[PDB]
């Protein structure tokens, strides 16, 4: 999902 | 996990710190069905990707699992951009500030089915925040609480241990300004309380906000869409 | 109004002897499953505790000086949140299952025969494990109970301005609460962690309630009472 | 006269 891309940078 | 380790101040400071900004909406200064849920979705599209960076500077947040982290963020993100908007809207008696470009009153968002019971729920949160004289420092507080409590026990231990700090946090502010031992647990039960209430909009707005017939109104986007069928 | 000049001791004991009492089920061990018995048991169990409830909220302290409507309103916005944590009260000295009636003790297996309940079974066993955990009282229970009552619809409600009367209640039940964790041996720090943490709790009996309700608006299963249609109507527009 | 007015109103 998108949101484990956006929690991790 | 240093978020223990923080002082009451420590804590205070680090949350005004993460404060995400006041978004502002699409401008051109035209409301209906369509137009409303709109710049609505726009507007909160880009708050969530503000949200989901304030959470890691949360103190304690960064410690959990991603998958944690994923949990309590697809659980309390409506709750967040409500209280947000509370609060926001303190100073606007009778309005709901989205943003300082839109500033909306009950009779604006029938245009929208399910919207006006919603619209009202807030309202008399944000009437409530202002008859309290809710100071910012407290507000970050709640906000972050939402965070971490609203999904604990769809699960923790260290969570807790975090919640009882912002909590040790939350009397330290209300020592501070003058309160006495009675008038502090009076204030402390009186704010969490609340909670219940964005809890409750926050279920209500959900049950309105996914099912097929709001879905297809405006296209969503891809990540408000996922954190939409979190909940589904 | 009295419940304004009650002491923290007067207002325990006063909920104490209004608590309602345990009811039994319908349940007959003899005879398994099917979705519609299962929710017949859970709906003819829950329609006989509602009229229970509605005199037990008569006698908690304030709740009569309010306007019938208010009343009605209060009751309605919070039926099910607190049979939800009446339910999960005493299901504490059961983990893993739910304590509905002393001849009715569920896990969430058999919590499965009904499409949506699973999911909320979790939240009550674990919102129970929790309870077990902070060692919950039951004078600290019926103050959180009384809290529903009184908070879950006061923001739903022209010069009425006695929902300040309802939150003076609501403070006064908060000293109550304080005034016990103080009898408990708790220094001030934990007195005001444990409030807290019984308070968040709340957040999430309304979670489950509104999930709950959420689903049990969408029925046929078995024909409700004229009762918890009209209860479960009042979430439903 | 819902209900739960009349029970309330005993
Ligand atoms: O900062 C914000 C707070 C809330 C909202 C918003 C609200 C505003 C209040 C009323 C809510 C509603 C809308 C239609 C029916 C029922 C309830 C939606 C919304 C709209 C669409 C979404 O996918 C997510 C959030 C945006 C930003
Ligand atoms: O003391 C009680 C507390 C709650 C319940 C109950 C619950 C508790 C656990 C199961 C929940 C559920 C059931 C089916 C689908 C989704 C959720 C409802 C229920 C069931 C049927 C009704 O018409 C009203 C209340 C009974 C007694």
């Amino acid at each position: 999902k998108i949101l484990h891309r956006l929690l991790q940078d | 996990s240093l978020a223990l380790s923080l002082t009451a101040d420590q804590m205070v400071s680090a949350l005004l710190d993460a404060e995400p900004p006041i978004l502002y909406s699409e401008y051109d200064p035209t409301f209906s069905e369509a137009s409303m849920m709109g710049l609505l979705t726009n507007l909160a599209d880009r708050e969530l990707v503000h949200m989901i960076n304030w959470a890691k500077r949360v103190p304690g947040f960064v410690d959990l699992t991603l998958h944690d982290q994923v949990h309590l963020l697809e659980c309390a993100w409506l709750e967040i951009l409500m209280i947000g908007l509370v609060w926001r809207s303190m100073e606007h008696p009778g309005k709901l500030l989205f943003a300082p470009n839109l500033l909306l009153d009950r009779n604006q968002g029938k245009c929208v089915e399910g919207m006006v019971e919603i619209f009202d729920m807030l309202l008399a949160t944000s009437s409530r925040f202002r008859m309290m004289n809710l100071q910012g420092e407290e507000f970050v507080c709640l906000k972050s609480i939402i965070l971490l409590n609203s999904g604990v026990y769809t699960f923790k231990d260290h969570i807790h241990r975090v919640l009882d700090k912002i909590t040790d946090t939350l009397i330290h502010l209300m020592a501070k300004a003058g309160l006495t031992l009675q008038q502090q647990h009076q204030r402390l039960a009186q704010l969490l309380l609340i909670l219940s209430h964005i809890r409750h909009m926050s279920n209500k707005g959900m049950e309105h906000l996914y099912s097929m017939k709001c879905k297809n109104v405006v296209p969503l986007s891809d990540l408000l869409l996922e954190m939409l069928d979190a909940h589904r």
